[PDB]
């Protein structure tokens, strides 16, 4: 019976290193995403200077 | 939910460890009574005579 808690509790990280996948590529697929700001204040640098 | 529900299991099996272990403590208690109530029992009389 411990071998079966400690053989979820395996499984119950396995889940936790899937989860913060999705919170990555979530933040990846979202509209504010790292290309959007780059290239926005790429631009008004540019209107800037 | 489920990993701590396994651990209700596990503290249940040892219950039942505790309970076979108290069978052969009382099976020892009775063995070890019936010998002292019989003490010296007739062919051991019959010898000291």
């Amino acid at each position: 019976i411990r071998r079966e808690a400690a053989q979820m509790q395996v499984e119950y990280q396995e889940t936790q290193q899937a989860h913060t996948q999705a919170q990555l590529e979530l933040l990846q697929r979202k509209f504010t995403n790292k290309a959007l700001y780059s290239w926005m204040r790429g631009k008004l640098s540019a209107i800037y200077y | 939910i489920r990993i701590q529900q396994r651990t209700v299991d596990e503290v249940d099996a040892d219950i039942a460890v505790l309970a076979e272990s108290r069978r052969s403590a009382q099976n020892r208690l009775e063995k070890y009574q019936q010998l002292y109530d019989e003490d010296i029992n007739h062919g051991e009389q019959r010898a000291m005579s």
